[PDB]
């Protein structure tokens, strides 16, 4: 059918899984010293940070949209 | 019928084997001969025996610790006892010591803190108001003496050390501000001095006392440095300093716990590769230090939130307080204040919630003192009225514990709390004129 | 004479649930793709695998709490049945002195220190994956769980003297006798004189070092008088001790401790309970596969290192002094049973 | 005596600034300044105040005492009674040994005074209320048991005696010759130890119904404090033994 | 070879205190069964302990560890068992578990402290704003807003008296800043002589209103201190406003009032207030003593500033400020408590600080450096007295010499008061 990731028994480069898992751990620690629950059903810190990031995105979008209206 | 006991006589107890059912008038000379006035065998803390009663009459069993002592002069001394009921105030009369030498140390420490504060204030007023180079020399001398005092006593006291290091950053921040002549471009060096001294004294610290006063001054000094750098080199108005300061407060208030857990130096995750990692486990020497690092993380988080509030009021008082600025500034001020009040529904420590809910109070007080120091005296009464509404909405939530007890309503409150900091930075683009420059 | 003791039934100890605690295996590293850039410009992503990671770490926190409850229950049972050797001076007057009946799971086991006992629960994770790669954080967290919570921390430990039949102790002569006195006091406090006995052989014994064994009701034989006390077993030679020990060995246990490093160690055997605790001069070289019985325990500064090949086996030992064991044995001479 | 040094220096500095002694304005003030510095110099005005207070006299429950009548008194029982200034956490303020030589039979009393402010929270543990008298009787019973044990006999009394007629209460300067020599038909002698029995400090008063080194007491409180049932301090400064 | 002690066994129901004769030169594991036989039935292994200290380990006897015959020994436990620290390796669970020593619940009891602090801050900053409006412009809204919020906080500190008694006393304490600002801005003129009389009258009247209606402690020392201070400034301004011109007899009058109410503090505090509720009355009288001594220090600093603030200061005034400072510092040895000693020792510090403030405000900047130098000398002798402990067993006739110096130096400034005000040169 398919081939799952298998390694039999007998350098350094960050994969996508290591980066995503590191960011999940760093969003579990920072939701452990802030919310004092590590269940991570919801996480409001990511909501605040993505709110500020979409604010910067709306700034960049309006700036480019005024650059084509210039 | 033999009872073997230990008889105390220089207090070396021997081991004897007395006969039980004989009167003590014949046992006592042999005991005085073996071990060493009418002497008699008494139990410890008791009366001596009747000298003609046998040992299996009084009730001596194998293993008692008798003692040779003289018979008293007739009374039994019946060992009175007074029942007491509140003994915890006796021990509390022993911990509550008198004047002693442990009060002179606290008095001299408080007197030294008062010396450094008064010597900063007078010798700043001797340079700001009028005077020659004599004024700033005292500030620099007090600053360098207090730095070497707070760095020399870190191993002897560690409580007077952190107190001298907290007190040290008012003559440090005053020594570099009016040290260089000129004017402002002088808050760059003062912000650098208070940030550098707050980062030096955060190195050799215990678990607490690297609390909010150090990392809040560090993040506040770094933010004021990164804002005043854009004013020292370029030329920007008050509508850029306030925007950059409020934006910096929003940035390091939102990204506060990530920055805390990065700055706490936790035992970093050992997330492995999909190849052949087989990584070593965390040893038990670094796992037992963890309840110290959690407290350091909590103190750093409280300080980062407090520095974000101090920066978000430090530029909020520079956007609109000059003279009748644009209503985009009067929106950004209320937007940062209501945002820092809405973030208090997120956190769970009490000091972070207090510093976030006190941002509106600090904003009203700072706008009041900036309307007074700017000589307006008409919007100052309105800032006092806004402070009155703030104290009223504190009181209504306090004495009536139904309003302060939190399913679509909370979702709408969260939607407002995300809409405010989503719409802040576009209004920051409207305000400075960065849309109009393109 | 003495007082009397009656066999009051034992108090109920906190029951240990030594069963099998199974853990579900980690997920099998689901493969996400790079986000296919038109999907990145449109507004199994990382959100699905992060929600699955959070579900597995919630389950892992639940089973970590259950394992920590198992460990606290086991340490409560071990601290109830092996107290620190200052608590056992308040023991021998109470209703909890001669308690260890031979049907117990802790009978004739003698406390010796405080090290990491291996948590008798199973802690078995069920896997059938033939070398499949597992999810890295969800496998790293179980790999951190299955070796930190797998062992209890410092907990009261015991020499199982029911199945040792000899003990060899090496060390300095007044810090090894502290350990001998400590676990022989643990022996003489808990078990009745109809269950164990204590003998001794020493050349300079009546000198405050081993004299505290005068008062114990265990060291007496059945039916001798000897003047002062019945027979006391506190002899000077070694074969002469065995001549005193003729009817007692031929099941009442014994701890026939021998103090002199010379003069024929283990002359009594080579039995079935005569655990002759002998102390010697120096360590062997390549001693022949150190047995589950007859072991060799060097008493260090604060550790009791078992001779294995130094596998210290006890992190912090207990050292009862001379006058402390004198106070233990003097408060115990009243009760006979 | 700071106010009298103040007023004496005030009149002296009034005299010193009065140098031009002419037309009796700066001479009357010189006369007043040399006539008022002799009445303030301070050991004479206290005599006038005590005489006026005697003319005024001619027209508690914070300190509780216990008394014990010891018949065959001795100096050798003075240690076991002087240690009760601070022992068993009760810190009695004063310990008084009073002999009465009325006739020939020397009657000896022992008085212990427990305060309620000096050991306020040492009594607040006994009950929610303060049992001041109930613990002063406990200290008295403990001293009675201790002193009856060591050989003497002691009995608790409550109606003790009359030290003054309802006569001459001198104070001594602190010793053994005066206490063996101090006549009339009734003589009273009181030693009073206070202050931390590692180094106690005592006063001694003595009444009769000047001999060698006595001091009469002008102006009575020193008689009314001399009964063993007094809660007072036998006024006069104390020497360190 | 026995010692007689008394043991205390507060474990069962209340406690037992029993005197006994324990044999010294015998190790404590041999005599603790005797104590546990006497005092307990008339278990963790219990040991004797001095009250306020570590328990005696059972190796040492009563002689070698030093109990004086007649001590009071408690029956404590052996000091600790070996504690077992919790150990977790998942750092998020270590952040939620090991930070539970935080009392981190918000609750409806942090909002009460926040609301009380917010109300106190609002009152103080409204007073500050409207005073800063009044003292730099000319308006009738300064008196209006201050007399509004002062009446508001008096009514809101009188009517909440039987509801909290912690917000009531603290609100009445912070209410005498707007009362002091409301009474001092009536009949404006040019700030006048009797504006300070009206302010001191209002402060003293409100302080006596709130002290005579006070339930208990925690707020008697501040009210007694500001009451005696207001009455003293009232009795000086009564001469400075009604009697004469009062050029600089105000300073000597205030230092005289401070000296009188400091050396006679016991008589004033006795004048302020079968076995009774004495644990309350002792605390009340001690609070009154601390208040009267604090008022003496404050009046001494006020007159000591008013003497030597201006230029061409007479050298008798510069003597008498130092003499009052050294007298009030040498009066620390006669008071038993800690706060009275602290006020009397810090009178000189407060004088140096207030003289520095009075030289900065008076726009001199030439003797304010000398005020900083005097403050540096005072904190230097504080640091020297704190580093190596010299308690007052040295420093037996030398204590009598210090007492004679303190009797003379408290008396030496009384003729200098009459010499400075021109009373002798009439």
């Amino acid at each position: 059918r398919s081939f799952s990731s298998r390694t039999p028994v007998n350098r350094g480069f960050v994969t996508r899984h290591q980066v995503s898992g590191w960011r999940f751990v760093m969003r579990r620690i920072a939701s452990g010293v802030a919310l004092h629950d590590t269940r991570m059903l919801v996480d409001p810190l990511r909501t605040q940070s993505r709110a500020v990031l979409t604010g910067a995105l709306i700034l960049v979008t309006g700036l480019v949209g005024c650059f084509i209206f210039s | 019928p033999i009872v073997r006991v230990a008889v105390l006589a220089g207090g070396r107890l021997t081991e004897m084997a007395l006969p039980s059912e004989l009167p003590l008038r014949e046992i006592l000379p042999a005991v005085q001969r073996i071990v060493q006035v009418r002497l008699s065998l008494a139990p410890i803390g008791g009366a001596p025996f009747s000298l003609d009663a046998t040992l299996d009459t009084v009730g001596v069993v194998d293993g008692d610790l008798l003692a040779l002592q003289a018979v008293p002069s007739g009374p039994p001394a019946p060992r009175i006892v007074e029942d007491i009921a509140d003994a915890a105030v006796i021990f509390s009369e022993a911990r509550r010591r008198q004047w002693g030498p442990t009060h002179i140390a606290r008095g001299a420490a408080l007197a030294l803190i008062g010396l450094i504060l008064v010597g900063t204030g007078l010798s700043v007023a001797h340079r700001v108001i009028t005077g020659d180079l004599l004024g700033q020399f005292i500030v620099s001398g007090i600053a360098l003496a207090t730095v070497i005092a707070a760095l020399a006593v870190r191993n002897r006291s560690a409580v007077l050390a952190t107190s001298l290091a907290v007190t040290a950053l008012v003559p440090v921040a005053a020594a570099f501000a009016l040290g260089v002549p000129g004017d402002a471009p002088n808050v760059l060096l003062a912000a650098a001095g208070v940030a550098a001294w707050s980062l030096i004294s955060m190195a050799g610290s215990p678990d607490d006392r690297g609390i909010a006063v150090f990392t809040a001054t560090a993040v506040t000094g770094v933010g004021v440095l990164l804002v005043a750098g854009a004013a020292s080199l370029w030329v920007i108005s008050s509508d850029v300093i306030g925007c950059a300061l409020v934006l910096l407060g929003l940035i390091v208030t939102v990204q506060a716990a990530q920055l805390s857990a990065m700055w706490a130096r936790f035992p970093l995750p050992v997330i492995p590769a999909p190849g052949d990692p087989t990584p070593a486990a965390r040893p038990l020497s670094v796992l037992a230090d963890l309840p110290r690092r959690v407290r350091v993380s909590q103190a750093h988080q409280t300080g980062v939130i407090a520095a974000g509030v101090l920066l978000g009021v430090a530029g909020s008082v520079a956007l609109v307080s000059s003279a009748n600025a644009s209503p985009w500034a009067w929106y950004i001020v209320v937007a940062a204040a209501a945002g820092a009040a809405l973030r208090a529904r997120v956190w769970d420590s009490a000091a972070c919630k207090a510093w976030l809910l006190g941002h509106s109070y600090l904003l009203a007080v700072a706008l009041l003192v900036a309307f007074v120091i700017g000589d307006r005296y008409q919007a100052a009464l309105w800032a006092l009225a806004a402070l009155a509404v703030l104290v009223l909405v504190w009181i209504v939530a306090a004495l009536n514990p139904k309003i302060a007890s939190p399913l679509p309503m909370r979702r709408m409150v969260g939607f407002l709390a995300t809409g405010l900091d989503a719409s802040l930075i576009p209004v920051m683009a409207l305000l400075v004129g960065l849309f109009s420059l393109v | 004479s003495r007082l009397i003791f009656e066999h009051q039934r034992r108090l109920t100890p906190p029951t240990t649930r030594k069963g099998t605690i199974t853990i579900e295996p980690p997920p099998q590293l689901p493969r996400v793709v790079p986000p296919s850039l038109l999907r990145r410009v449109l507004p199994m992503r990382t959100e699905e695998v992060d929600a699955e990671r959070a579900d597995y770490l919630r389950y892992l926190s639940v089973v970590r709490d259950n394992v920590r409850a198992h460990a606290a229950e086991q340490r409560a049972a071990l601290e109830w049945s092996h107290p620190e050797p200052e608590v056992l001076a308040t023991i021998p007057g109470t209703r909890r002195q001669w308690e260890r009946d031979p049907r117990d799971r802790d009978f004739l086991v003698l406390r010796a220190g405080r090290h990491d006992v291996p948590l008798d629960a199973a802690l078995k994770v069920k896997d059938t994956a033939d070398e499949i790669d597992l999810e890295p954080v969800a496998h790293s967290a179980l790999r951190g769980l299955l070796d930190v919570q797998r062992t209890v921390r410092d907990a009261p430990t015991g020499l199982d003297v029911a199945k040792l039949a000899r003990i060899t102790v090496i060390g300095e002569a007044d810090e090894a006798r502290a350990a001998i006195r400590a676990w022989i006091a643990q022996a003489v406090t808990w078990h009745d004189p109809t269950m164990l006995g204590v003998a001794l052989a020493a050349p300079d014994l009546e000198s405050g070092d081993w004299s505290w064994l005068k008062w114990l009701p265990h060291v007496d034989v059945p039916n001798e008088a000897d003047g002062v006390g019945p027979a006391r077993y506190l002899t000077t030679s070694t074969a002469e001790l065995r001549e005193r020990l003729a009817p007692a060995l031929a099941l009442k246990h014994l701890l026939v401790v021998l103090d002199d490093p010379d003069a024929d160690p283990d002359d009594i055997a080579r039995l079935t309970g005569v655990t002759v605790i002998h102390r010697t001069t120096e360590l062997p070289n390549r001693e022949q596969y150190p047995d589950p019985e007859r072991p060799i325990l060097r008493v260090a500064d604060g550790r009791i290192e078992r001779w294995q090949v130094w596998q210290p086996c006890v992190d912090v030992a207990d050292a009862m002094s001379a006058a402390e064991a004198a106070h233990i044995a003097r408060r115990l001479s009243r009760w006979d049973s | 005596m700071t106010a009298r040094i103040a007023l004496a220096s005030l009149f002296v500095v009034a005299a010193v600034l009065a140098q031009p002694w002419q037309t009796t304005t700066q001479r009357w003030v010189l006369g007043v300044s040399i006539a008022a510095v002799i009445v303030l110099l301070m050991f004479l005005t206290t005599r006038i105040g005590r005489a006026l207070a005697m003319v005024r006299r001619n027209r508690d429950a914070h300190r509780a005492t216990v008394v014990l009548r010891v018949d065959p008194a001795a100096p050798a029982q003075l240690p076991v009674v002087v240690g009760y200034l601070d022992r068993y956490g009760i810190t009695c303020d004063k310990v008084r040994i009073t002999h009465r030589d009325a006739g020939g039979t020397r009657r000896s009393w022992i008085s212990l005074t427990v305060d309620a402010v000096d050991n306020l929270a040492a009594l607040q543990a006994r009950s929610a209320r303060i049992p001041l008298q109930d613990t002063t009787e406990v200290v008295g019973r403990r001293l009675a048991d201790h002193l009856r044990e060591q050989g003497w006999t002691v009995t608790v009394v409550e109606g003790v005696d009359t030290p003054l007629p309802v006569v001459a209460a001198y104070r001594v300067k602190v010793l053994d010759e005066v206490l063996a020599e101090i006549p009339a038909e009734e003589t009273w002698t009181a030693l009073e130890f206070t202050g931390s029995p590692a180094e106690p400090l005592l006063t001694v008063c003595a009444a009769v119904r000047p001999l060698a080194g006595l001091t009469p007491a002008r102006g009575r409180p020193a008689l009314a404090a001399l009964n063993p049932l007094s809660t007072e301090r036998l006024d006069g400064t104390a020497v360190p033994l």
